C-alpha cells in the first residue's frame, strides 16, 4: 500500500 | 502567452506560500537577526546540544533523548522526522500545480517519489549559511562544524548539503523564483517507471517558460541565470546519489537505525 497514493488523495 | 506566464507564476507562488510554513523570506529574516522574535538557540557542541535537544520537533513513543546513547543516532531520527513532515508538504505543493492531479496516479506518486528528495535540499539551501542550519520552525540553529564532527558515517551526511547550498544561495533566487523552480523539478518525464511521459514534459515545458520569463523580470541584471538554474537541477540528482549510498552504507553498518514507512516506500528501488 503506497503512503504516497494516500498523502496524494487526502483532502 | 506571457499574461499567462504570469498567472502561472502568481499561482505558485500563492500556492507556495499555503504549502510551505517556513519560507526563505522569514528564513532569512531570522538569519540575518532582521526579525522581532527571540533569536534561535544555537546547538554548536554536546553541551549545547542537550539543552536544544529538547527544542528538536519529533514525536514519538519515547522522547528524542530515549532513541539512541549516540548522539548521532538522535540528530539523524531528528532529519528524519522533519524529512517526512517536508514530503507532506511538497506533496500539497504538487497537488496545486496545474494538470498534475489530472496525471495518471501512479505517475504522480512516481513524480513525488525521486521529486521530493531533489526540493527537500533545495529548500533546505534556504534554512543555511556558511555555517548551520536553521532547524525546528527556525526555533533553532545547528551549526556546520557540529555536524561535521559527528562520527563516521554520520559526520559527512550534511557537508555535501552546504556545500550545494553555498553555491546555490550564491544565486539569490526568491520565493517566487524558488516556487516555479521546484514545480519544474517536480514535473519532470526522465523519472524511471513513468507510465505516460509526454504529458509531464507538456506541463515541464510551459513551467519552464514561466520560469525562465519569472527570471527575467525578477532578476534582469543576473546573465544565464536559467542556464545556471538549470545545471543546479542536475547537481542535485547528484547529491541525492551520494545520500542514498551513504544511506545504504549506514543500514549495513548500524541496525539502530530505522526508518519510517514513508521513507522507505520512497527509497525502494531508488
Ligand atoms: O537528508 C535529509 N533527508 C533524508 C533522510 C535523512 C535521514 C533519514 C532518512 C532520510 C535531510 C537532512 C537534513 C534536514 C532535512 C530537513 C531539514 N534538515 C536540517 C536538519 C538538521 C538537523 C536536524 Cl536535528 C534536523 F531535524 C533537521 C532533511
Amino acid at each position: 500500500p503506497s503512503l504516497l497514493k494516500k498523502l496524494l488523495l487526502a483532502p | 502567452e506571457s499574461a499567462d506566464l504570469r498567472a502561472l507564476a502568481k499561482h505558485l507562488y500563492d500556492s507556495y506560500i499555503k504549502s510551505f510554513p517556513l519560507t526563505k523570506a522569514k528564513a532569512r529574516a531570522i538569519l540575518t537577526g532582521k526579525t522581532t522574535d527571540k533569536s534561535p538557540f544555537v546547538i554548536y557542541d554536546m553541551n549545547s546540544l542537550m539543552m536544544g535537544e529538547d527544542k528538536i520537533k519529533f514525536k514519538h513513543i519515547t522522547p528524542l533523548q530515549e532513541q539512541s546513547k549516540e548522539v548521532a543516532i538522535r540528530i539523524f531520527q531528528g532529519c528524519q522526522f522533519r524529512s517526512v513532515e517536508a514530503v507532506q508538504e511538497i506533496t500539497e505543493y504538487a497537488k496545486s500545480i496545474p494538470g498534475f492531479v489530472n496525471l495518471d496516479l501512479n505517475d504522480q506518486v512516481t513524480l513525488l517519489k525521486y521529486g521530493v528528495h531533489e526540493i527537500i535540499y533545495t529548500m533546505l539551501a534556504s534554512l543555511m549559511n556558511k555555517d548551520g542550519v536553521l532547524i525546528s520552525e527556525g526555533q533553532g540553529f545547528m551549526t556546520r562544524e557540529f555536524l561535521k564532527s559527528l562520527r563516521k558515517p554520520f559526520g559527512d551526511f550534511m557537508e555535501p548539503k552546504f556545500e550545494f547550498a553555498v553555491k546555490f544561495n550564491a544565486l539569490e533566487l526568491d520565493d517566487s523564483d524558488l516556487a516555479i523552480f521546484i514545480a519544474v523539478i517536480i514535473l519532470s518525464g526522465d523519472r524511471p517507471g513513468l507510465l505516460n511521459v509526454k504529458p509531464i514534459e507538456d506541463i515541464q515545458d510551459n513551467l519552464l517558460q514561466a520560469l525562465e520569463l519569472q527570471l527575467k523580470l525578477n532578476h534582469p541584471e543576473s546573465s544565464q541565470l536559467f542556464a545556471k538554474l538549470l545545471q543546479k537541477m542536475t547537481d542535485l540528482r547528484q547529491i541525492v546519489t551520494e545520500h542514498v549510498q551513504l544511506l545504504q552504507v549506514i543500514k549495513k553498518t548500524e541496525t539502530d537505525m530505522s526508518l519510517h514507512p514513508l521513507l522507505q516506500e520512497i527509497y525502494k528501488d531508488l
